[PDB]
């Protein structure tokens, strides 16, 4: 077990495999702070666009009208103005 | 009055000093990392910054004054401390889970837990320098030294060394042994206060390396890299402190810590045993310690080696013709039982002696000398005070009338003067030593030393006086005819107090200016400075040791200085009185429960019908009414057909007592020899039976120290194989005599003989816990007595008697017997060394014997460091290596005790002894020199502390530090 | 264990590692409702578009714009964005 560690922690050592756990601990702090429970019903729009983008066969202006798109892209809009608190 | 607003909330100031005194009085959050009340304000970490009526000042230093208003919470005085903080963590390296000093009590540790610290501002830099590991106890890591001061505010003035100095003038500053210089190669006396006070693992005794914790056994090559990868991956310092914290909690499990009472000198340190199983890790120093605080010598903090040494007996040893066999207990039992009986039956009881041990507790003590008076019916009971300071209890009995020294440490400490007389006290009683020293250094006491040979007191001292053998009665006389004439006695104090002086100034008549000059050589002119120091001095301590007492007329010498500290008043008050400092851990203990053959215990004089009723009644049985034998006389007795048999435990009187060759003679004559001692001693070689005995370590019990300060024992480990403590042993030997006695533990024998020793009446084992202690005498109330003689003096009248007493000349041997062997102890080695000798550390630095030759003496005689010589005398031969050295001088050699062959100082010695007390006259000691050899290697190695070079000093030098370019005060970081 | 626990609990009290341990339990839940099999074709486009940003300005948007690659990128957000509504 000595030489095992001793191979274990010597090629650990690299300061490439200490920043991989650094950050895999840091993400763990992230997505603590990262309000999962508000994100339910834009996980299930983001859900809803994935499928309809499967059924697949100047336009940029006449699509940007639409009923559904005008939904989305005030959402989008909506999420923008919330990223402007201190 | 003084009243202070801290934070806020106004209250009122006691006796605290200053500003942090005061908050942690009132249990306010303040760091402070290189702050420990033994040592005093050192100013060096700047982590106790708050604020003084607005001005950022370290608190720690800061006298706290009437009407301040303090503040320890405001946001710029966190910032303050946090900054002085950052320059710790840049000199000390966090790696707790893996660090041995990770235990709880690590300064830094709980500093950076306590002060919410997440990261780090100053990244750890390494010094430029490597571990220190010359020295075989303690190591130092520069590169985890914070440079807080604490260990050299130790070194220079509480142990008063000088040894340890930080070097500020450097690049990088770092702690330097002398003048930079290998710690083994330097001064350090080893005495353990640098590792003690060390707020860290930068100064840790190697015992703890690679054994505290659960991953420190792991070898540095895979260690080093778990902390580079655990200090890149580190979220904060917080998760990982859990993470220690949690291991630290762990260690619980494995590292035992255990109170105990040194078991080596008087001083009587205590401190608490750290053992991992049967590994002795750090001898941990408390400051609640009463007669020690938190320091210690060599021997205490790092001298335990033989507790577990592979020559430690574990069974019986039954004599069969030429060799000892290993034997049941029953069976060893058995025979002493059968064989005291048979001895008891045809020739009485007093034709079997009994010895008790001063390194054993006062219940061995006690039970030891049941056995002789309540089992056996004689009083033939002694122990090793006989060779030592029973001229200084006459003495005392004599003129103040109780068998003790007259205050505690902390009088010395306090004294305005202390007279030393023939006592190496810093090397016999270190830690007795450290606060003369620290007075003298710091304090401006006044220290006198009377000696023959040049030692660290001597070297110390405002005044060295260097009489001539045997000579310190005439100068001690002296100085009391002196002072009476010249009325400068305390004539208040005499009045009402003391008894005998008219009498007494008659018996001064012979003792002149003009005599003492004559018969001691110290001139005239310096006796009167003496006087008139010993005169002026508002309290006085006379501490006096075998100088004195071992001579023919000791008891006289001793009964003089008792007499001039009567004369001038120092009795009866704080800072002044007698002190003969007592020599083993418990030889005033041994004393105190009866271990004399003149008295039983509480001093109660055996022929005293009133005393002897009184423990017939209890024991169950007439106790013999004749007093019995001295340890010396017992040799005699053995050679005259009227001592059959010896009990002796714990004692080397087969090198301990005068005229060893006739002592060897004795013991082929005696019928019955019973040894019973922890190894095979040269005195267990002569025993027909050795019966393995449990050390301090191994046993619960009390040892009373120097003060008459009865402290308790804890059992550290269990006794080692076969080997029984010596309270079970002798309660053993009695029970198959049929006392049935029925004790289970120490505390059981403590209970029986508080009842009947008066002095002790008020002592029991409940009084004694932890770090509790009491002085004798303590009555039933528990009402202990620190001080004697406050109120009067324990004689029929309350008064103290003044005793006439004459030089009694020291014992010629002859004209060829030229050299005076004046012989004595080691610093670092007990006696012979049966016990230091098993410390390889100690050994290391002091392998041998050596006899000190003046520099007179070796031109004369064409001596150099390692010359075989042989000192002869009317009584045996040694054979000696030589030690040039100023600390002796003309044709006075010395030569220590550290040896138990060719070179045991006691085949010189005489059995001529006291004529009072029967102490042998061992400063009384001639011989002829003979030159056997001419070329050998030193007997002192290089390494040896008195081949050092101190580098004295008041304090750290922190105004150094603060001279520095990069020196930027942490409160200073305002703008 | 009754330090050790007494320790590791008195640690983690603090909210911030609360939220870490309620929004990581969320976060499964949050992947249950994400239709992650219809994502198959969706990771194999954004695969390509990895692999083509390896290989290395008002003008160049409009000639970019409408191109045949191009086209099947900017129809396919739309489509994605026309999910998007309830
Ligand atoms: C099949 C292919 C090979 C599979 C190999 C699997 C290797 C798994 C791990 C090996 C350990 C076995 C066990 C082993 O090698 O034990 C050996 C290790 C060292 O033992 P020593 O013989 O040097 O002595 C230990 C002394 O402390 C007391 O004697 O003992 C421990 O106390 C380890 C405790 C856990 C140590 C934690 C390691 C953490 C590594 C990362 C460091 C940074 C953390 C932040
Ligand atoms: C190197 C460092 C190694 C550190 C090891 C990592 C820590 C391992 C766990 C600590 C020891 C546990 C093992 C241990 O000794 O625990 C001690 C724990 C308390 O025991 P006591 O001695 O106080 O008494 C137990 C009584 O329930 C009955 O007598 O006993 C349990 O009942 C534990 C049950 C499982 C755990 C309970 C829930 C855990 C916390 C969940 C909520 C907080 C989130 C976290
Ligand atoms: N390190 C250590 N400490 C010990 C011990 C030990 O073995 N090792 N043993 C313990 C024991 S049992 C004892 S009793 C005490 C002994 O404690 P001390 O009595 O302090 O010790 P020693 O060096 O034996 O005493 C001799 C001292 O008296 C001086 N001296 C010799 N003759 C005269 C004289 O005629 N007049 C004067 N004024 N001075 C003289 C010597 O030069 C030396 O300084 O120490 C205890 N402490
Ligand atoms: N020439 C000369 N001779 C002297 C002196 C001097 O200055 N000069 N000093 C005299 C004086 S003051 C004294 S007190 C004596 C010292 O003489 P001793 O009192 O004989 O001293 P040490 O050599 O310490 O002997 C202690 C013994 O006790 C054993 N021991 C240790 N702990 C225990 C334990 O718990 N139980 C048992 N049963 N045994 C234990 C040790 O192994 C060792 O054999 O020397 C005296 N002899
Ligand atoms: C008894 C095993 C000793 C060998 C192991 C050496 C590691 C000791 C742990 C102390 C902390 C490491 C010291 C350091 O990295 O500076
Ligand atoms: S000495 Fe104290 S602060 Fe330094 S690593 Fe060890 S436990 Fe931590
Ligand atoms: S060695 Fe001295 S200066 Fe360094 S941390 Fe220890 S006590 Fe402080
Ligand atoms: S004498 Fe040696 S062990 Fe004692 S404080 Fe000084 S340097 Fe440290
Ligand atoms: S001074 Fe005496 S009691 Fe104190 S540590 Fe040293 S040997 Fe032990
Ligand atoms: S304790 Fe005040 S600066 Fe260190
Ligand atoms: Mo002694
Ligand atoms: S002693």
């Amino acid at each position: 077990g000595d030489k095992v560690l001793d191979i274990l922690v010597k090629k650990a050592d690299t300061e490439e495999t200490a920043n991989t756990l650094k950050n895999l601990l840091l993400l763990f702090g992230t997505l603590g702070m990262l309000d999962v429970k508000q994100l339910e019903p834009l996980i299930l729009k983001v859900n809803a666009g994935v499928a309809s983008a499967v059924e697949q066969k100047f336009d940029i202006i006449r699509s940007l009208k639409d009923p559904e798109i005008n939904k989305s892209i005030t959402l989008l809009f909506s999420f923008l103005k919330g990223m402007g608190q201190d | 009055k003084k009243t202070i607003t801290i934070n806020g909330v106004e209250m009122e100031a006691s006796e605290e000093q200053t500003v942090l005194q005061l908050l942690n009085n009132s249990s306010i959050e303040v760091p402070q990392v290189c702050y420990h009340p033994s040592l005093g304000p050192i100013e060096t970490c700047d982590t106790c910054i708050v604020s003084i009526n607005g001005e950022l000042k370290r608190s720690c230093s800061a006298e706290l004054k009437d009407g301040d208003v303090i503040d320890t919470l405001s946001p710029d005085v966190k910032k303050a401390q946090v900054i002085g903080m950052d320059k710790i963590l840049y000199n000390h390296e966090l790696y707790c889970t893996v660090c041995d000093y990770n235990n709880g009590g690590c300064e830094i540790h709980n500093t950076v837990k306590e002060m919410k610290i997440n990261h780090q501002s100053i990244p750890f830099d390494h010094k430029p320098y490597h571990k220190d590991e010359s020295h075989p106890f303690y190591r130092y890591d520069p590169d985890q030294c914070i440079l807080c001061g604490r260990c050299v505010e130790a070194c220079q003035d509480v142990q008063v060394t000088e040894t340890l100095t930080i070097d500020w003038e450097r690049k990088r500053p770092r702690v330097i042994w002398d003048n930079d210089v290998p710690i083994n190669e330097s001064s350090c006396v080893s005495c353990g206060h640098c590792s003690t006070v060390c707020p860290c693992n930068a100064m840790m005794e190697k015992g703890m390396e690679g054994e505290a914790g659960y991953l420190t056994g792991i070898n540095n090559e895979t260690l080093r890299p778990m902390i580079e990868i655990t200090k890149g991956v580190e979220t904060g310092y917080g998760s990982i402190l859990a993470i220690s914290d949690m291991e630290s909690a762990m260690r619980d499990e494995r590292i035992k810590k255990t109170k105990t009472v040194c078991t080596y000198c008087g001083v009587g340190c205590s401190f608490d045993v750290w053992t991992k199983g049967r590994d002795i890790l750090k001898v941990e120093p408390q400051e609640e310690a009463p007669a020690n605080g938190i320091s210690t010598c060599v021997k205490g903090k790092f001298g335990w080696d033989f507790v577990n040494s592979e020559e430690r007996l574990t069974k019986p040893l039954i004599r069969e013709g030429d060799h000892f066999r290993e034997a049941e207990w029953e069976e060893a039992l058995l025979l002493i039982a059968s064989k005291f009986t048979e001895l008891k039956e045809a020739f009485g009881p007093d034709s079997l002696a009994f010895i008790t041990s001063s390194k054993c507790t006062n219940e061995e003590s006690y039970l030891m000398q049941k056995l002789a008076r309540g089992v056996i019916g004689t009083n033939n009971v002694d122990n090793c005070s006989r060779y030592c300071q029973s001229p200084a209890t006459a003495g005392l009995f004599r003129t103040v009338g109780y068998g003790g020294d007259s205050g505690s440490i902390t009088d010395i400490a306090q004294a305005d003067l202390v007279l030393i007389i023939g006592s190496n006290t810093s090397e016999s009683h270190p830690v007795l030593s450290t606060r003369i020293k620290r007075a003298h250094k710091l304090r401006g006491q006044k220290v006198i030393v009377a000696d023959i040979r040049k030692h660290e007191m001597a070297e110390r001292s405002d005044l060295f006086v260097q009489p001539r053998a045997g000579s310190d009665i005439v100068w001690l006389n002296a100085i009391a005819k002196y002072l009476i004439e010249n009325g400068k006695a305390d004539e208040r104090f005499l009045r009402e107090r003391v008894n005998g002086r008219d009498e007494y100034v008659k018996s001064l008549a012979p003792y002149t200016l003009e005599y003492a000059e004559e018969k001691t050589g110290i001139d005239q002119e310096t006796l009167i400075q003496m006087a008139e120091m010993i005169g002026q001095a508002d309290s006085v301590c006379a501490l006096w040791a075998m100088g004195v007492t071992q001579h023919i007329g000791g008891s006289d010498t001793s009964t003089a200085i008792s007499n001039l500290l009567l004369v001038t008043g120092n009795y009866g008050k704080p800072g002044a009185g007698s002190y003969p400092l007592r020599g083993h851990n418990n030889v005033q203990g041994a004393s105190d429960f009866g271990s004399m053959p003149d008295r039983l215990p509480g001093y109660e004089k055996v022929t005293d019908e009133q005393v002897r009723q009184k423990y017939e009644r209890v024991w169950g049985v007439p106790l013999p009414k004749e007093p019995g034998m001295t340890n010396h006389e017992m040799i005699e007795k053995i050679h005259s057909g009227q001592l059959k048999a010896m009990y002796v435990k714990g004692e080397e009187m087969g090198l301990v007592d005068s005229n060893i060759n006739h002592v060897h003679a004795a013991y082929e004559k005696l019928d019955f020899f019973v040894v019973q001692d922890i190894f095979l001693s040269r005195t267990a070689e002569f025993a027909d039976v050795v019966l393995p005995a449990s050390p301090s370590l191994e046993k619960e019990g009390t040892f009373t120290n120097t003060e008459r300060r009865i402290q308790r024992l804890y059992q550290v480990f269990e006794p080692l194989g076969e080997s029984k403590p010596d309270w079970q042993i002798i309660m053993e030997v009695a029970n198959k005599l049929g006392a049935g006695w029925l004790y289970e533990h120490p505390a059981d024998i403590m209970e029986e003989a508080a009842k009947l020793s008066p002095i002790y009446a008020g002592v029991t084992y409940e009084r004694l816990e932890g770090y509790n202690s009491l002085q004798w005498p303590v009555n039933a109330d528990g009402k202990d007595s620190p001080l004697l003689f406050t109120e009067r003096f324990p004689f029929p009248d309350g008064k103290a008697i003044l005793y006439p007493v004459q030089w009694t000349e020291p014992k010629e041997f002859g004209e060829e017997y030229d050299i005076h062997v004046n012989n004595g102890r080691l610093l670092e080695h007990f006696h012979e060394g049966n016990l230091t000798y098993k410390s390889k550390g100690i050994s290391e630095k002091t392998p041998e014997v050596f006899l000190e030759i003046s520099p007179e003496l070796a031109a004369e005689r064409g001596i150099q460091d390692g010359t075989l010589v042989r000192l002869t005398s009317p009584f045996g031969n040694v054979k000696v290596k030589c030690l040039i050295t100023d600390r002796v001088k003309g044709k006075e050699v010395y030569l220590p005790m550290n040896d138990s062959g060719e070179a045991a100082i006691n085949l010189l010695t005489g059995s001529h002894a006291d004529k009072d007390t029967d102490t042998p006259a061992y400063k009384e000691t001639s011989a002829k020199m003979e030159i056997l050899k001419h070329d050998g290697i030193s007997p002192l190695p290089k390494i040896n502390h008195r081949n050092g070079n101190p580098q004295p000093q008041i304090g750290v030098q922190v105004h150094k530090k603060w001279a520095r370019k990069d020196y930027i005060f942490p409160g200073d970081a305002v703008k | 264990g009754d330090k050790v626990l007494d320790i590791l609990v008195k640690k983690a009290d603090t909210e911030e590692t609360a939220n870490t341990l309620k929004n990581l339990l969320l976060l499964f839940g949050t992947l249950g409702m994400l239709d992650v099999k219809q994502l198959e074709p969706l990771i194999l486009k954004v695969n390509a578009g990895v692999a083509s940003a390896v290989e290395q300005g008002y003008f160049d948007i409009i000639r970019s714009l409408k191109d045949p690659e191009i086209n099947k990128s900017i129809t396919l957000l739309f489509s994605f964005l026309k999910g998007m509504g309830q």
